[PDB]
């Protein structure tokens, strides 16, 4: 099944480098990154920051490996990482997605 | 290390509210300029309530006017993001309606802006 | 309830045209489109590409028609199309979405 | 666990002011806001509008207070507000989220 | 909705004199701009007498310095007529010699001037 | 006849210290501009200590910020020398570490700087 | 209150289609310029089919050419979005392949664009 | 010898009204330019009533849009006086309310404006 | 793919004369721009004879006015050669005295010129 | 009835100041100032000078007080000050004229 | 065979208009025009003038009609018109020249 | 068709790695410029390891300097994105730390850049 | 005395061909610049065949990239002629197809170009 | 952190001479730019002797061309001094006649120069 | 203190006429500049009659050409009023027809205009 | 109607030679400017032989210096041709080695060049 | 080879004093321009004493006015040093008070300055 994994990054290059490393490792089939502005508490006051978000699309079987690799690569010590469920998907897209991370590439 | 002149009314900002407003402007400056070294100056200029007029109407002690003095060369998008962040963060830090906050940015060549004696 | 259907497009104009067409057909109540950058495998290596993502919001009754019409219009041969379900929605907003695609044709 | 509440705003300032207010009241742990373009029916024709979307992250215990506060603060009469559930979240990130809205702040 | 910082000595303008000086600058601004809506800010900055030096000579409390902060893009003609109107009206409203009035106009791009929070 | 706004803490400069600082700034203006007549304005703006923040850290009363408002057209070399002289001369006149002195120069067209009422 | 000349073939747009196209262009102008009041002009210029040539090849009645006459000063980003919206919105409103829509924007100083007689 | 495109509704100007409107624009052009020789072009573009939309509202046949195409290099004063003269003279010559008259001036380099074949 | 608005009188150009004039302008455009791909648009705008006035003199159906809408950045020599070629080739193609042909070129940034829907 | 008093000034500020003083003293009800260029005999030769002319409008009973106060305020030692009588005047405008100066 | 007829003109437009007219009447096969500067005696002194020269190529059968037409069209009272003979010409080019002025066009 | 000079150490890139690096740069160029077919040049300049010095320190074979030679006219945003994409894609393709990659872009008028002999 | 960096493949040019290519570029420089005596530098940069990629395709040893570094101030026409002459003359001298030759010209202020140590 | 491409002949500089030359250029860069820590790159490009031609004359191994790639904004004076210092210091360090040293500086916007991957 | 070169025929102006013409130009200069101090130079250049040609026709001794050399930075209005005043005053002072008077104004940067040795 | 000051030695040009030179300069002005009417001024300025120094060496009476005062806006090509024609035509008309002729053109805005009293 | 017009009074400079003044100006020109080849022109323009007026005051034969005609592009510092040297060296060479010496420099594009016939 298709899963979406979301994370944020301090700049575009960090997002793109990690995203390309995940594709090279066949842990994801695709990523969509977009620029964001963020806010959160840190060191006693609300911080605001410009960031890049990324959506990593992969199959359910890859989720655990994806989490562990994303954690090891991330510039943040405690990064945002969470998964969204998909209810429906275009069948031809799902097949393209499964082939991208299939066992034959390894 | 730019300078923000902050024109407020006497007794509107407590010493802790002053620190929080200054922390808001400075945090926004670091966030959007990318200095890495926090050096910007916030200089509070207090006057008695009633010294501010808007369209001829004398005000209470609410209005805040930030005059930011910056080096030239920064993009229009960076300046608009910085101004927006100053309005929003100061509004929360000072518990004040954003409509009471004015922000003007003036720019100068970096050569004629000296901080910390130039040393 | 409310469903969200996600897709990506080669440029803003293509995304807008398809979203506006779907509104004209009363297949969606709203769309939100935003600029992205993506990467994926294509023709032997990892491609990078600037795109536009869009979320189409509509009722679960319209999902089948939406998928079919979007696939007919999409510039991509095998587009990304998948559905996210929502756990909750502001009651009055849900009423606004439903009316937007009501069979009374407005 | 983690919930995401989505809304849209007429401009960045409105989005940031509301997002900072929600953080100040300890109702959300953080937000990510991004620029969007949208379309929808209004007064007899399809309108287009440039907006800012925002994702507010918080605990499910806070959802009802968040909806009620966002509704009172939003500049729109009938704002978009809906919730996406998260299938999984990085343990350490969940702990950071939980602390940000913990009772010890009040 | 631009701002005029008006630098004056304490006790030189009574609350009604401040009102008149404020109404004077605001009327001049309205007259020579096309605002239609009255939204210009007058911000009185009071300081003890003897804080002003002219040519190294300490002054009493008569000097008035008006620093105008304006959107760029107005003609030299318009700016010259506005300054002249400010000198005359403030001279009347404050019952003060024109030679005591200085007026400088600074200009900025409109995109980095935000009034009333930009709302 | 440019204007130098000098932002200092209350009680940091005695009346004779203010005179010595004003003399130092004015002498430097004459020296470097070549004006035959001394007409420059030094305008002291005093605030209570603790109103200046540097890097978000509240300061004592030792900060000095000089905002010079000049006519445009002077060379970079001239402005650089004048700023350096202001820092050095004020440091001596006020007996103050030069690291505590900031100097920003803003420029305007001469036609919109009116001193002594333009008469 | 810019002007959009819209060059189309006779009988291609019914009276209700012209209204829908004019509404689409005007809505997009409001959306992207931020003007509070709707004052833009859409001016339809109809010619018999066969008067448009593309690459020297005579066309039918499906071509639409929008010539927008705007005040200068708007960013490239703003103009790009407005053009894209005109193409998309008109394509829907007129039910016309977007490849048949051309859009050119010309800019002029605001002082030489007089709408409603300047009154 | 520049051209004025005059956009009007069919049957709104009789052949003599067209003559008067043409003589009005031509006299204004002669007056404010230094042509001496009368060579300016007035080009009436007629369209059925209801082809003009203002703020999305379909209009009758009263609106007149004059698009002037001029050599660049004329002063803002001259251009302002010419537009004003055009509004007034056309208002009289067409017996029409000034609020119905729009006038935009476009400018080009003289080298790419060729009249009478350049002979 | 630039746009040439061609203002002529009704019944002056037969369908074959229109094709030959459009072929002349398009051939000249390809010749001097170097496009290789023929995409330019010629858009004939017909009006009844008598709608054109020259120096106040009402004309017959002879006058031709070409308004060329081009991207900026092309050399002065290229534009003058293109204008000359348009006059000469249209004169032969339309069997018309070159003195009846006016050619104006307006220029715009390429970013705000979209052809074929931008696809 | 209505009287017009004419005078010239070295610059607009002087004209504007004096006019605003006469309006504050209720001696005039209006003035129209306009830029001029002038020539006249001064230092044994024709001097040219750019000036500002002013037309002061008031009631005839205020003429004496207007002349004397204009003379005190004027920067010129021997200024041009003369009066023009009007044959007619709109009734409503005269009423506004009398009320402004009392 | 091939003849070349040389003339000069006060500007490019005059040269092109006349050259296109001669082609339209099928009197020449082509022209080559180039910018020149010239000098000559006129009204008691040496004049200098910037001009355009033109070489008109045609068949010797057309020479007399060409001279007579050029004379009627030329803006100069006493224009320069003279003929250079060609010793040799590429066969295939001569055939192209001949066709361009052939009787079948009339 | 721009030129990328890519300075690397002898033996750092195998022929297959050269292909991968060249395709990464060429794909990025295709991606962020709008050109239809691939024409950009990648020109590898190899030198023995030890010929690169950073802050005076002799390096090994793991530094890459990309000097891109481009026509002027592209937006800052496009150039930023293209530089970022080159660093990220070359980093993967060469299996090299991104901190070892430097990228400089020089711009020239398109008229003085000739590829493929200009044919 | 400008610099021509000439990037070619090892073994493509014999020493005699290098001389011929160098003289072709130097003669062209002499021809189109007015300099009296020959001082321009030609600096051959050889690399192994296969280090050049065009549209992602690895090339052989038959590509030549000439990067000319020139002082600013020369006309577009001169630069066009000089580029054209370099391509034609190098083509003959190297017996190489002209489509294999690329030529880019970069310009610098003459003050920051120093030949022969500046002596 | 600017880049200095240093073109020299193979075998002209030993590794110790390369170090000395690299440090001379890097020290000069440090000296005349204000940067705190050394980050500038020196990139030696060696070629066989005989690949340099001056005025058409083949040289030996005793020529050095330094191409410096810098951000824009530095004064003419600074660039002159830095060039002079490079020639003098490299002359000593390489034990080479200064007349054999050429130095060219090219400038780019700082936004399109990225060192150390931009991290 | 700018200079007016006045070109005239010998014996056309008596010593008193020269005085009057000189006083005329000097008064005009004083009037329209703000010199306060009279320091402008009038420099009569006399030549035999018949040395002036107008349209190739030899003239008598009536023509007067005034070449003004002025500091740049004065407005078109001011320069137009000064020229007009010069024409009129010289016409009177020389008892000469205005059509015989030509006046050209050249402008230079003030820094390269030195009067009275610069002392 | 530009002005050509022609500086020559006394007795070098007879009255008929002056006429021939003036005719040559005026003819060239007409030829290259395209003015329909001959209004240019040639103004001969004679000095005794020995007043011209070249390289510090006193000359005889063979030097000719033409200082043309022109309106701005004419192309470089036009000015180059006009200068060359003046040198050639004057050389013939005066029978003088062209190496003895110098020609300098100065340009001014047309609005500050008044011929024939501006009437 | 610039031109210096030297306006002096008849009989003020003997033939030897003329040579020394010309040698002073020429030496200064070589010194500060760096020509190496002495080619500049000094052209003495003598008029009778009494033809120069200063502030309306007729002079004796002392005043000297140097009008230097130069190519543009030289630095402000170079021009001020050259002017100062001309005043001082001419003062000594002519035994004249420097207050009698005026120096004006006008600049032109080098393309429109031809010396020695351009050969």
């Amino acid at each position: 099944s298709l899963i979406l994994v979301y994370s944020t990054f301090p700049n575009l290059l960090e997002a793109k480098l990690i995203g390309l490393k995940l594709l090279k490792k066949r842990l994801i089939a695709c990523f969509n990154a977009f620029e964001i502005t963020s806010a959160y508490w840190e060191k006693g006051r609300i911080r605001t920051r410009r960031e890049w978000a990324a959506i990593f699309k992969t199959t359910e079987e890859k989720e655990k490996e994806l989490y562990e690799e994303l954690r090891k690569l991330h510039p943040y010590e405690t990064p945002a990482i969470f998964t969204l469920k998909v209810e429906n998907v275009l069948t031809e897209y799902m097949n393209w997605l499964r082939e991208s991370v299939g066992s034959h590439h390894h | 290390a730019m300078v923000y002149m902050v024109y407020v009314s006497q007794d509107r900002l407590t010493p802790s509210a002053k620190h929080a407003v200054a922390q808001a402007i400075t945090d926004a400056h670091l966030t959007h300029t990318g200095e890495e070294h926090s050096l910007a100056q916030v200089n509070f200029q207090e006057q008695p309530a009633g010294n501010v007029f808007l369209g001829g109407v004398q005000q209470g002690g609410d209005t805040i006017f930030v005059h930011g003095l910056h080096r030239e060369g920064r993009s229009d998008e960076l300046k608009q993001r910085l101004i927006t962040d100053i309005i929003a963060k100061v509004s929360i830090a000072a518990d004040i309606d954003p409509k009471h906050i004015w922000v003007y940015f003036g720019e100068m060549p970096a050569s004629q802006m000296v901080e910390y004696g130039g040393l």
